[PDB]
RNA sequence: GGUAGCUAAUACCGCAUAACGUCGCAAGACCAAAGAGGGGGACCUUCGGGCCUCUUGCCAUCGGAUGUGCCCAGAUGGGAUUAGCUAGUAGGUGGGGUAACGGCUCACCUAGGCGACGAUCCCUAGCUGGUCUGAGAGGAUGACCAGCCACACUGGAACUGAGACACGGUCCAGACUCCUACGGGAGGCAGCAGUGGGGAAUAUUGCACAAUGGGCGCAAGCCUGAUGCAGCCAUGCCGCGUGUAUGAAGAAGGCCUUCGGGUUGUAAAGUACUUUCAGCGGGGAGGAAGGGAGUAAAGUUAAUACCUUUGCUCAUUGACGUUACCCGCAGAAGAAGCACCGGCUAACUCCGUGCCAGCAGCCGCGGUAAUACGGAGGGUGCAAGCGUUAAUCGGAAUUACUG
């Protein structure tokens, strides 16, 4: 309780967050949140996802209209969660410094800035790239969605992300650090009664997920397609055997990154 | 309570209402007592656009039948004796 | 002192970090009874202090082993409205914790006085000075 | 069930109550007659009948012994009270 | 014969039975497949035909042909049985769909790749 | 939905000039017409009663640019319509705007007659028409886009149009670049290597 | 929620008054109701408003229209390896009952009622208009649309009310589930959308009441996942484009060749040409009718107020919506796949392989030149589809009434 007294006494009220536009004061009106997390959504009766947003400035109110800066599409809000301790709660209206929940349907990512209009994006949020291994090949001898559905639902979350090549089967997953266990465990918890195990897979990279101008890409999506994959979220990626075979791939050139984006 | 209203039997974007006598308690396109004219909210400036058995309409009204606010705006929009 | 800038100033949103098995989740459960959110309390793994009261480690596997991903909390203490995070200890496991720091204006580090400063304690300070 | 016109319930309930007894006295009155009939006193019979005659015609006008339901009662009563008296 | 007869016992059609009745009369079904063997065809033709016994979704267990050369199938697997018989292997009334569920299509196959389930080999 | 390929390759299999390379000089030739529609073109195809029965209509299709799904429909029409389905079907085939175009020589072949109608370069009794399938009633009057009128292409088209069989059911011009559809083509005023009891025969089982 | 008390109404109840109504052959008995508004000359009394008036509402009786009950007949799946079924059962008399006939109920009385024209009993199944097939007769079927019916967690019951035996009402019981401070409470997506689950497989937790239509209201208006739109999916039907012309002894390359050549093939190149549709940019119908404010009407009135009415004037009324559609800019630019080629069956050769590998709808291909396997060339057929599978009618005069 002292450290709490100390907490209340000394610790900052909502702080300014930086953006590629300006120092955003907490004092301002005009709503300005930024997600930051799409928690390991189980969740008792839904895919939900419910993206966790920070609220930098402005007051949120249930029926208000907001703007997803990234996709540049204006969105009306209604069901906007307030988390009473690892538990969804309906729902109120929020002030700077709180944490608000939404409802991810491939619309939200990580670092997705939401304003009331001001087109700008918060310079924060880390988002780094995975290492690898895997091939969940499942006991339960299938199905097949619930496993996959399970995987393409733990993947619009930030931890891991799957990789499904162009051979329907052969499911690859990659790969926070090495705790590929929550996957197995959420493969028989959350809402999927699958079981699943592992193997070793000839994949160093990771990969890195590409796109730019047409035609050239269709020649790329063809030549080194062996070899090329597609993700939960319907794009994109390669999947290489080593570092040399990674360099030569990009070296096919000159069409784009690198790209990780979680 | 017998009323004379319109049923939406047109098509996406291009409606085609149809005046009819029917117990109010019914579905728009539901059980009706009898067709009694139509109304084309399109048609364009050409040869036609509406039709009413006004001499039947008046028959039904004479039996205690209400009219749609829009059905009315037809009846008399097409005059009556000219 | 308008009803807007008043609500803003009385808020306070923070982390809770440390090295795996330090006290995050426990000190959190205790902070929750100082906020009248939990009328009793519990432990971890639902262990040594009996009663099906663990708790507030969201998930499931957490309650089987020990902690997984940031639970988030809002409660009133004294004259304030606290927003509380619960950051996972483990190298490979998070990530997340880092991204969670992006939502906090300040941060509380728990240290095992039986252990002193451990590895991810040192690594967490580096991440802290970033902001 | 969380839907405003659950007052429609407590409302109906009130009426139920009200009706019940109205309807309840309704019959008990008619009864007196049948009694007089299974008892024989034809004077006492018209006696009861006259006092019920109105109290029935009334509840119909109010709408609980509807329409000819009263007619029936008054009718098939008059039909017996003097069938043998 | 007689009309009066027909009036009596009236003529009755002969209902039909599908050569493939592992149920629902539905386009295909999914099954776990219990064994992957090969056997030998009827009198005239000779070879080692590829077949698989398959526990179906509807509970019927039933053997099925594996068309094309070579397949990935084995121990457990999951496939999508199709229908159409195989007159060389009697008791084999179904074909597992190549290139569906746990089934690999034919490696390098370039003609009528639709069947045998293979994707354009990069034009 | 269009053919899009070796137009002569076709005329060699149907063994007739299908008017696919009309343009400047016509009357096939300069392509080995007949004797090699493929790799074995030399062969002497003794084709079945079906063979011809098909080859007939399968020709007619080509010589207009119509496909099956649509052709099938066309037949259904003529059968429902009273009178020799044979000629009826032809009457529908001739009634095509793409046809009333090339027919009125506003384009080289009927493969060029579409590029225009398809590219809003003609009209009917006024309003522009984009569907290279419009059914041209009687008294209708198609007319090259008043806008894009007389161009490097269509100009040279009228040229040989005037030096062709020249119809009888339509009245063309050259400067007003508009014709009328005066009456539906009779059986007598059109033909060639085309049999009806062969194409209608086909659609019967 | 529980006790006590205070208060209004078009809530509730007598009384009065009653016929063209109910009872009664007649005589005579007996029954109803509500007020609230916008105003306004008199006079105005206890100047609340009484009063005049139009407007809306109440009662009673007889009608109209609608809606619903109730009745009879014929017809409406299979099974005789289901041949008998039935005590309120069949009818009568008499009370009661219902809105109404009735076994609907009960009392007593006859001993009946149904059934091979298939009762009973099993199995299946919502019925129809229709739908697919068929030359027809028929066979198959009843998603979407409209009529009828039935159910709304399972079973049961009544209440309220014109109408329910009530999806988002009530009571009881049953199974389940949720909250609980432990004493007690709460709920039913076969409404929209959405999750789980099952399956070869079936959609977004979208927008709006602007139009049509419904409930309340004098009216504005309010409510309306009905409706109107949108999103997703080639699932289909219907349109359309992926270029149009011209082009050589006819390139390279690929393919066959008795090597002389044939063929892919006007195909490509090259040369001219056109830009629908997409992409960017502009302009912009219809779905809009009504309502909201002022003016006139032998409208009624004591009245130019109020109300209604019909013309008139002004401001205004949309979800789709960066609408449909129109016009420019650019450049062949961005858009072809799939099955098939021994016979039925349109469409052929080389090579490999060798009764292996494998095809196959049926016949049948494969053990050394495979038009049948696999690859390649070429060819045929459909085309944003093409194929396989599944299922129905046809071919099947193969349940034949036609036949
Ligand atoms: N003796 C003692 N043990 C304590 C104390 N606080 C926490 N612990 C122990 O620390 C163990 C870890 O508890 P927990 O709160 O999960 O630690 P953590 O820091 O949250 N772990 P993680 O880093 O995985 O999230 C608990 O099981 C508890 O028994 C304390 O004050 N005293
Ligand atoms: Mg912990
Ligand atoms: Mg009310
Ligand atoms: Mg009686
Ligand atoms: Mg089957
Ligand atoms: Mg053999
Ligand atoms: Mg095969
Ligand atoms: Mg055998
Ligand atoms: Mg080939
Ligand atoms: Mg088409
Ligand atoms: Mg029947
Ligand atoms: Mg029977
Ligand atoms: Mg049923
Ligand atoms: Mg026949
Ligand atoms: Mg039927
Ligand atoms: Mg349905
Ligand atoms: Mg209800
Ligand atoms: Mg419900
Ligand atoms: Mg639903
Ligand atoms: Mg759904
Ligand atoms: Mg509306
Ligand atoms: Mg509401
Ligand atoms: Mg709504
Ligand atoms: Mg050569
Ligand atoms: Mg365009
Ligand atoms: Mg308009
Ligand atoms: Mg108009
Ligand atoms: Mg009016
Ligand atoms: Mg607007
Ligand atoms: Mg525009
Ligand atoms: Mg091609
Ligand atoms: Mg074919
Ligand atoms: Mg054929
Ligand atoms: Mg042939
Ligand atoms: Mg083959
Ligand atoms: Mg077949
Ligand atoms: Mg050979
Ligand atoms: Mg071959
Ligand atoms: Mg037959």
């Amino acid at each position: 309780d002292h450290m709490l007294d100390g907490l209340v006494e000394w610790a900052p009220a909502p702080m300014p967050r930086q953006t590629d536009t300006r120092t955003v004061e907490a004092s301002e009106d005009k709503f300005t949140g930024f997600v930051f997390k799409i928690q390991a959504n189980m969740d008792p009766k839904h895919r939900d996802r419910v993206a966790f947003m920070r609220v930098v400035s402005g007051k949120y109110e249930k029926g208000m209209k907001l703007r997803q800066v990234r996709t540049a599409k204006d969105v009306v809000i209604s069901d906007a969660l307030t988390f009473m301790a690892g538990d969804r709660s309906h729902v109120e209206e929020a002030y700077p410094g709180d944490i608000l929940g939404l409802h991810n349907h491939g619309t939200i990512q990580i670092g997705d800035t939401f304003t009331q209009g001001e087109m700008m994006k918060f310079t924060g949020i880390p988002n780094f790239a995975p290492e690898l291994f895997r091939r969940i090949r499942l006991k339960d001898p299938l199905k097949q969605k619930q496993l996959l559905k399970g995987l393409v639902q733990l993947s619009e979350e930030g931890a891991v992300q799957v990789f499904r090549p162009i051979s329907n089967n052969d499911l690859i997953v990659g790969a926070v650090g090495v705790l590929q266990f929550d996957v197995v465990v959420a493969r028989l918890k959350s809402e999927y009664n699958v079981e699943a195990v592992y193997e070793s897979v000839n994949v160093a990279t990771a990969r890195w997920v590409e796109c730019a101008d047409a035609k050239k890409f269709e020649e790329f999506k063809r030549k080194n397609e062996s070899q090329l994959a597609l993700d939960g979220g319907d794009n994109l990626a390669y999947i290489a055997t080593s570092m040399v075979n990674l360099r030569l791939a990009q070296e096919r050139y000159p069409d784009v990154q690198f790209h990780q984006t979680r | 309570m017998v009323t004379i209203r319109l049923a939406r039997h047109g098509a996406k974007k291009r409606p085609f209402y149809q005046v009819v006598v029917a117990d109010s308690r019914n579905a728009r396109n539901g059980r009706f007592i009898e067709r009694v004219g139509f109304f084309n909210p399109i048609a364009s400036e050409k040869e036609e656009g509406t039709r009413l058995d006004l001499d039947r309409i008046a028959h039904w009204v004479g039996q205690g039948a209400t009219i749609s606010d829009r059905v009315a705006a037809l009846i008399k929009e097409v005059n009556k004796a000219a | 002192l308008s009803p807007y800038l008043q609500e803003v100033a009385k808020r306070r949103t923070f982390a809770i970090i440390s090295h795996p098995d330090a006290g995050k989740t426990t000190i959190t459960e205790k902070v929750l009874l100082f906020g009248q959110a939990i009328q009793t309390a519990g432990t971890v793994k639902g262990r040594g202090s009996n009663q099906h009261a663990k708790s507030d480690w969201m998930e499931m596997e957490k309650q089987r082993g020990i902690s997984i991903t940031t639970s988030v909390m809002q409660f009133p203490y004294h004259d304030c409205l606290v927003n509380l995070l619960d950051t996972p200890g483990h190298e490979d496991f998070s990530e997340d914790t880092y991204r969670t720091l992006t939502a906090v204006d300040c941060c509380l580090m728990v240290i095992d006085a039986a252990k002193g400063v451990e590895d991810r304690t040192r690594k967490l300070m580096e991440v802290t000075r970033l902001r | 069930n969380i839907k405003s016109a659950k007052k429609r319930a407590i409302q109906s309930e009130k009426a139920r109550k009200h009706n019940a007894s109205r309807r309840s006295m309704m019959r008990t009155f008619i009864k007196k007659v049948y009694a007089a009939i299974e008892a024989g006193d034809k004077a006492a019979a018209q006696k009861a009948f006259n006092e019920m005659q109105p109290i029935v015609d009334r509840q119909a006008a109010k709408g609980l012994i509807h329409k000819n339901k009263a007619a029936r009662h008054k009718a098939n009563l008059t039909a017996q009270i003097n069938k043998l008296a | 014969a007689t009309v009066n007869q027909l009036v009596r016992k009236p003529r009755a059609r002969k209902v039909a039975k599908s050569n493939v009745p592992a149920l629902e009369a539905c386009p295909q079904k999914r099954g776990v497949c219990t064994r992957v063997y090969t056997t030998t065809p009827k009198k005239p033709n000779s070879a080692l035909r590829k077949v698989c016994r398959v526990r179906l979704t509807n509970g019927f267990e039933v053997t099925s042909y594996i068309g094309g050369e070579g397949h990935n199938l084995q121990e457990h697997s999951v496939i999508l049985i199709r229908g159409g018989r195989v007159k060389d292997l009697p008791g084999v009334r179904y074909h597992t769909v190549r290139g569906a569920l746990d089934c690999s299509g034919v490696k390098d196959r370039k003609q009528a790749r639709s069947k045998y389930g293979v994707k354009r080999p990069k034009a | 939905a269009r053919y899009l390929g070796p137009k002569l390759k076709l005329s060699r299999r149907e063994g007739t000039d299908l008017f696919l390379k009309s343009g400047v000089r016509a009357i096939d030739t300069k392509c080995k017409i007949e004797q090699a529609p493929g790799q074995h073109g030399a062969r002497k195809p003794r084709l079945s009663d079906y063979g011809v029965q098909l080859r007939e209509k399968q020709k007619v299709r080509r010589i207009y640019g119509v496909l099956e799904r649509q052709f099938r429909n066309y037949y259904k029409e003529a059968a429902r319509l009273k009178g020799n389905t044979g000629e009826n079907l032809l009457a529908l085939l001739e009634g095509r705007l793409d046809n009333v175009v090339y027919r009125m020589g506003f384009g080289a072949t009927r493969a060029e007659a579409r590029q225009l109608v398809s590219h809003k370069a003609i009209m009917v009794n006024g309003r522009v028409v984009n569907i290279a399938s419009y059914q041209v009633s009687p008294n209708d009057v198609v007319s090259i886009r008043e806008k894009a009128k007389k161009q490097s292409r269509v100009k040279a088209a009228l040229e040989l149009a005037e030096q062709r069989e020249k119809p009888t059911w339509l009245e063309v011009d050259a400067g007003k670049m508009e014709g009328t559809f005066k009456r539906k083509p009779e059986r007598s005023d059109l033909s060639a290597d085309i049999n009806e009891h062969l194409i209608v025969e086909l659609y019967s089982k």
